RNA sequence: GGCCAGAACCAGCCCUACUGCAUUAUCCUGUCGGGGGUCAAAAUCCGGCGGGCAAAAGUGCAAGAAUUUUGGGUCUUGG
RNA sequence: UUAGGGAUAUGUGGCGUCAAAACUUAUGGGCUCAUUCUCGAUACGUGAAAAGGGUGUUGGUGGAUAAAUCCACCGGCCCCGAAAAUGGAUGACGCUUAAGCCCAAUUAGUGGUUGCCCAUUAUUCCUUUGGUAAGGGCGGAAACAAACGGAGAAAGUGUAGCCCUUCCGAUGU
RNA sequence: AUCGAAUCGCCACCUACAAGACUGGAGCUUGCUCCCUCGAAGGCGCCAAGUAUAUUCAUGAUCACAAGAAA
């Protein structure tokens, strides 16, 4: 349905104190369901990449960023993730998607997938919407194909909901036990 | 049964969420399962992300590039006038006459109920009014025991039909 | 099993939204003994008497995801040898 | 404490009716009158079209269907709770003959299906994969 | 005869009519196997009576020469001291179905041997119920939705040839000896299925004129 | 009648329906430069300059008296 | 974490049948075909597998030549490596548009906000019993025959408990 | 003949077949257009043999296995 990750903007600081005061305010952008799974994220970059702690630092703001109007865009998302077998592999995708969020959250399944990370391995570099020459995939480079059109075959037809209908008498529509 | 396809605009009508039997345009297309759909005609079915497994392509296309200004599809929607061609389908008949029948009050279904039995009745009656061509096993095997008056109007039963009926 | 509830499939009751429409009905099972007992309207209406007899209970709640109704028979519960044969759901108390 | 109703307002007198258990099963007929207290419905067809005399029928063992009749012009306030008090009787006999002939009329004037008589002649079945519970009323 | 001589004369003591139960008849063709039995196996145990029509033709997943060696891996389970209490092994498809329910029932209990007696499977469609009623299906144990066209799949009745059941011919020779007989009778009768066809046309026409407005609303017309 | 049934009302309890305050900008919508493609355009995309409310968002909180003439259940309580 | 019962709700574990729950949920994304110990599928449970291999398939990183192609390396699932003595074990059947693996959701870009099933658990109601138990009444208020509103009321550890209201606990070699 | 029974949809239009990368018919441009019966319906049954002017029903006394049994 729609992503399961929102896309959060959390800006926070150090404490300030006699040793640092003014800290220098650092922004960070996560996809995560909660905003205390982006609020828990936002203090291991802070801890990891500017040895502030959440018990020092504070939070000035954890609101999301709503997404632009819907409409087909082809995505690039850089991520790296941790195996213990290949130590911190570092990727760049493209997906077709309608959001950043629908698109990121599409990367987190594909990982998840093809190389069986689970989203606490996997830290997004950047996500951005590319203009349509820079696809370099050839299977993402098809969708831009004007006049592009496909038949559905193969499908499954669920019935509606109420009209299940187990025993189905033949070459008719009448339920014989529904 | 026809395929169709999935193209920038074919008119298509969804299966099953909360937009149900309401008709829609493509527009867009993402990745493979997924696709833009709006039919300006009906608020409540705009812009809107659809998934190819709820959208059943009809047989109606409308001529528009991929993503459309809106604008772009109403008049092009009116120029093709798709929906009204789809209007007189024998489906979307149904598909309206189908809204009606979960809104039946109970004395409604008596109207249908009476009327269900006239369209009965005289086709009983017209069936039944062909005897110059008898077909059915009660009227045919009786044609299948015709001729047998040999046997029957000889003169056997010619004084036999002749001693019984006196009795009755 | 709690054999104080029953579970009850109706026919062509196949969703949820679908059971709760029916709490409160009074359902009823129609089995037969061997030999004619007293009955409700016993020598007002003589031709009532009969070997069969009936159980009765009332729907307390939906009972799965798909048409499923609990049964509470009452001050009591039905026979193990009911299971897999024919309940009755009647249409009162109605609340239309 | 007198005279008052919790019956439900979908119930009204008019609301043609479908009686769901006693000697009258399935036969749709007209609720006339709610008796003083909470009381059971006094329901009458003129047992002309079903053969439904003037019985009571409470609220909970009866569906009231959404298409009513003008009773204006019928006389309830002839029924009263003493009528049943015993347990053919003259009393009774002509009771109806003042209702069912004062009733018929109340229907003959009625539009768009002026006529509920031959929806009067019938009788409530569920049959197989009918699904009641989904229904408008 | 099967009936005893005292059930035929109770019924003629107290005469009524010839009676029939309420009968389900699935036919079978094409449908996945492990997934109609299990769809079936629930509403034996609901209280219905199902009579299975057309085993041969149930569809398994996977190549042939696969299923047939998931089969003859239990030909070798057998009692070793005394095969003949050993387990049984049944090749026919109509018990090859009638196992894959019945290992899916309660059937050491009495409700699990009175569910499985209510269950009757058959090769082809005999005599006993080709004409009675109309076929019934199991949508969801279809094959064209359940299996990917793409995959190999197997036919219960090839499979089941190559083990001891030597009966696919004679099954073979009898369907296509109804069928005709079926085909025959079919379009015998499509002189009178296009006389009432048209004679509902026919009626819409000198019936009550506000009736039909109803047939046109509700849609039948 | 200390038995069996229904139906009304009362207290309690449980359940369900009914919604507001903030928030949005990495956004909205013009337009002009690119840029891109096509038979030709538009779009996806970057930048400038105007204007702004996507009027709704799967944003954060929610207190909205269910006989205050009408929501259900209590054979899970007692009258 | 267990006094005897009812309701609602849940935990661990689950919703193809066995077997209660998706009558096989979605209007969710990928990946996987496995021929005689029969691909895989409950942590603890080596209660089974390694080194090494694979132009099976699906991803990624680096470099290179230009209608697209080629070289090196690194993953995912699957396959080979993989041989035991009674017939036999994802628990059985079986599953392949999974009823398998990774990830994710709750009737689905349509409005946010609790899908469903099952505990001697939690919450609450009734009944019991024991307290480091808490509190109240106990100077008979007055009136009152049958015939044609009744009956108790004990200064008390323990009883058929003096009566009542309340609160907590309750398993055990 | 015990026997009083639980069951509650009938059919000589379903009760033939096949396909699902496809099944109304067709044209090149091969995904679009055009034609037809418009591609989402077994029939019937649900209280006047038929949709209209009718006609016994009670007292079986508000629920009770439907007190009913050849559609």
């Amino acid at each position: 349905v729609k992503p399961h990750l929102r896309h959060y903007q959390v800006v926070g600081r150090e404490s300030p104190s006699e040793k640092n005061p003014e800290p220098t305010v650092y922004k960070f952008e996560v996809f995560a369901p909660n905003f205390v799974v982006a609020k828990s994220r936002f203090w291991r970059m802070m801890r990891v990449k500017n040895k502030v702690k959440a018990t020092h630092g504070d939070v000035l703001s954890c609101k999301v960023v709503k997404d632009a109007k819907l409409v087909a865009r082809n995505y690039l998302v850089d991520i790296a993730y941790y195996s213990q077998r290949c130590g911190y592999t570092r990727m760049v995708k493209e997906f077709r998607d309608v959001s950043k969020t629908g698109a990121v959250s599409q990367a987190y399944h594909d990982l998840a997938s093809r190389h069986r990370a689970r989203y606490h391995n996997i830290e997004v570099l950047n996500v951005k919407s590319i203009p349509d020459h820079e696809v370099k995939h050839l299977s993402i480079a098809q969708y831009h194909a004007p006049n592009l059109s496909f038949p559905l075959l193969q499908r499954r037809l669920k019935a509606a909901r109420k009209d299940r209908a187990i025993f189905v008498k033949k070459n008719t529509k009448r339920a014989v036990v529904a | 049964v026809k395929s169709h396809y999935i193209c920038a605009g074919r008119l298509v009508r969804i299966l099953r969420g909360p937009r149900q039997d309401r008709v829609g345009v493509i527009v867009d297309i993402v990745d493979a399962n997924r696709v833009l759909v709006e039919n300006p005609e009906d608020a409540k079915m705009w812009r809107h992300v659809q998934n190819l497994k709820n959208v059943e392509p009809l047989k109606y296309c409308v001529s528009v590039s991929r993503n459309c200004s809106a604008k772009a599809l109403k008049d092009a929607l009116a120029s093709s006038k798709a929906l009204e061609k789809y209007a007189k389908t024998r489906t979307a008949a149904r598909v309206e006459a189908k809204k009606a029948c979960a809104a039946s009050t109970d004395f409604e279904r008596y109207q249908l109920r009476v009327a269900r039995r006239s369209r009965a009745h005289w086709a009983r009656k017209v069936f039944d009014e062909k005897d110059a061509k008898t077909p059915v096993s009660w009227h045919k095997v009786a044609l299948k025991k015709m001729q047998k008056k040999a046997a029957k109007m000889d003169s056997t039963e010619g004084a036999k039909r002749r001693m019984q009926k006196a009795i009755a | 099993q709690t054999k104080q509830t029953a579970l009850v499939r109706v026919e062509n009751v196949n969703t949820r939204e679908d059971a709760t429409w029916y709490v409160g009905k009074r359902v009823c099972y129609v089995y037969h003994g061997k030999k004619v007992k007293r009955c409700v309207r016993w020598s007002k209406a003589p031709a009532r008497r009969s070997t069969t007899r009936a159980l009765w209970g009332r729907v307390t709640r939906p009972h799965g995801n798909a048409g499923m109704m609990r049964v509470k028979f009452n001050g009591a519960s039905v026979p193990a040898s009911a299971i897999g044969r024919r309940i009755r759901v009647y249409l009162y108390p109605s609340q239309i | 404490s007198p005279e008052y109703t919790t019956l439900r307002k979908s119930c009204a007198p008019g609301a043609i009716a479908i009686i769901l258990a006693g000697r009258f099963r399935g036969r749709r007929a007209v609720i006339l009158k709610q008796l003083p207290h909470n009381g059971p419905l006094v329901v009458s067809g003129p047992m002309k079209y079903n053969g439904v005399p003037i019985r009571r029928i409470d609220s909970r063992y009866v569906i009231a269907t959404s298409t009513t009749v003008d009773i204006s012009s019928v006389d309830t306030a002839s029924i009263t709770a003493e009528v049943f008090q015993r347990p053919v009787s003259d009393a009774r006999a002509q009771l109806q003959k003042k209702i069912d002939a004062a009733l018929i009329a109340a229907i003959k004037k009625d539009a768009q299906g002026k006529e509920k008589a031959g929806y009067l002649r019938s009788v409530f079945t569920v049959k197989p994969g009918d699904a009641p519970h989904r229904w408008n009323w | 005869a099967f009936p005893s001589r005292k059930d035929a004369s109770r019924a003629q003591r107290k005469s009524a009519k010839k009676h029939r139960p309420e009968i389900i008849v699935i036919d079978l063709k094409d449908h996945v196997l492990g997934r109609a039995a299990a769809v079936v196996a629930k509403q034996l145990l609901l209280g219905k009576k199902i009579t299975v029509v057309r085993c041969e033709q149930l569809n398994i997943a996977g190549t042939e020469i696969r299923n047939k060696i998931k089969y003859l891996q239990y030909l070798r389970k057998r009692k070793l001291t005394n095969p003949t209490k050993g387990p049984f092994h049944h090749r026919a498809p109509s018990d090859v179905f009638v196992r894959t329910v019945r290992s899916m029932l309660p059937r050491y209990t009495k409700r699990g041997m009175k569910a499985l007696n209510s269950l009757v499977a058959y090769e082809g469609i005999p005599p006993n119920v080709v004409r009675t009623g109309g076929r019934v299906v199991i949508p969801r144990a279809q094959r064209h939705v359940c299996y990917r066209s793409e995959r190999p799949y197997t036919v219960l009745g090839n499979m089941c040839k190559h083990v001891g059941w030597k009966y696919s011919d004679v099954v073979a020779n009898l369907e296509k000896a109804r069928v005709e007989k079926a085909s025959r009778h079919h379009e015998k009768q499509a002189k009178l299925r296009d006389a009432w066809k048209s004679a509902r046309k026919e009626a819409l026409a000198k019936m009550p004129k506000h009736n039909v407005e109803v047939l046109k609303k509700f849609g039948y017309a």
